[PDB]
């Protein structure tokens, strides 16, 4: 359908398949192919648990993947269980993978900042740090060697500082693996998205099953404040029919138009008001022929 | 008569069919392919038949 | 988009298609499940 609908669910898919687990990518295709799923749906198609997706579906609901609607339907056998239907809320997604891996990297240059200090020193009997600012009043005397003021312990230095280069390495790592982002956000920022919800994901849905008990058709509730075409065809002999019908209808409008007899006509003249052919041509067809011989479950209902 | 096994009569052999036909990876993704819905293929049936699957 | 969509025939799920281009056009309702496949001719439609 919608080359745009494709490339979200193509976004969606890579940040499941790069940033999560494998039964994560099994929920979330389920519910980019079906457009809208309940639990038991999820339950019939995967064969999931209800304990195994709870960690799965508390997980895509903290990072804003899933949307759970809440709302519960009135089937025939009255059993009204509060079933939650998952869908997809395409800008909101968006959105949040955009925030994720924009604070995901600048997380990354944050800790990048944070390694381009020098080493410090580090007491390891203590196990407390001292940065370079603070190590510059416990030196003794002797002018030899940093020690603390609670161990009296020759501090170490740090490993940190020196892995300024593989922090590096890692933002080199993660910025060309999460390059396909950032083209299809280029396309994405790029176009229109609109602002689906669980009525907009209801017109594209794909059936899980032949028997679901949840039912996807929407139930409003009072006191919520959350063209024919028709064608003529005369074999041009009728045109003097419709004439006949158009002087007919002429010769109506102009009686029923008319001046009445008593106007156009004085009536104090009357008394007071009170209470064969075939045969011929036949023979000349045949004549002809000689010559050319010698030559050569209901509801109400409209009808729409 | 049976489904279950497939007679051929150019050659007058008895082969064992299985209800998920599947000899090789490509007739997997074949049968994959085919699926209109998102249900999982199950391994039980799957080794029905077709002597091994796991590998 | 329009001819094709999800529906409920006979309490039996399925999707709605419109075989157009064979003459005369058809209205296809396929099972889900691959159950039932069921085709209507639209030649004889009255209302
Ligand atoms: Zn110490």
């Amino acid at each position: 359908d919608r080359p745009i609908d494709d490339i979200v669910k193509n976004l969606l898919k890579f940040v499941v398949r790069g940033f999560y687990g494998g039964s994560f990518v099994l929920v979330l295709d389920a519910i980019l192919f079906h457009s809208v799923l309940a639990e038991d749906d999820l339950k019939q198609l995967l064969s999931i648990n209800k304990t195994e997706l709870g960690p799965l579906i508390a997980r895509l609901r903290s990072d804003r993947l899933i949307s759970i609607h809440k709302q519960r339907e009135y089937p025939p056998n009255s059993k009204s269980v509060e079933r939650v239907y998952y869908y997809v809320k395409y800008p909101h997604a968006i959105d949040a993978i955009k925030w994720k891996v924009h604070q995901v990297v600048q997380r990354l240059k944050d800790d990048l900042d944070k390694n381009s200090e020098p080493n410090g020193y580090m007491c390891p009997i203590c196990l407390t740090k001292y940065t370079q600012l603070e190590a510059v009043q416990l030196l003794n005397f002797d002018r030899t060697e940093f020690l603390c003021s609670l161990c009296d312990e020759p501090l170490v230095e740090d490993d940190s500082g020196k892995k300024n280069k593989e922090k590096q390495d890692k933002l080199n790592r993660l910025m060309d693996q999460i390059q396909p982002i950032i083209d299809s956000l280029k396309k994405i920022d790029d176009s229109r998205i609109e602002e689906n919800t669980f009525e907009i994901a209801l017109a594209r849905l794909i059936p899980p099953q032949n028997q679901s008990h949840a039912a996807y058709t929407y139930n409003p509730k009072k006191g919520s404040t959350m063209a024919t075409l028709h064608i003529n065809i005369t074999t041009a002999s009728d045109e003097v029919a419709q004439r006949e019908l158009q002087e007919r209808q002429a010769e109506e409008k102009r009686k029923q138009n008319a001046v009445p007899e008593w106007h156009k006509q004085s009536t104090i003249g009357k008394t007071a008001l009170g209470r064969e052919e075939r045969e011929n041509e036949k023979t000349l067809n045949d004549y002809y022929a000689a010559l050319a011989k010698k030559q050569a479950l209901e509801d109400e209902f409209e009808d729409v | 008569k049976l489904d279950r096994i497939e007679f051929d009569p150019k050659k007058g052999t008895f082969k064992y069919l299985s209800t998920y036909d599947v000899h090789s990876p490509s007739e997997l993704l074949k049968l994959l392919r085919s699926q209109v819905t998102f249900k999982g293929i199950s391994c039980k049936d799957l080794k029905d038949g077709w002597p091994q699957c796991d590998e | 988009m329009s001819h094709s969509g999800a529906a409920i025939f006979e309490k039996v799920s399925g999707i709605i298609a419109i075989n157009e281009d064979v003459s005369p056009a058809e209205l296809t309702w396929r099972s889900t499940d691959g159950d039932k496949v069921h085709t209507v001719v639209l030649s004889t439609i009255d209302k």
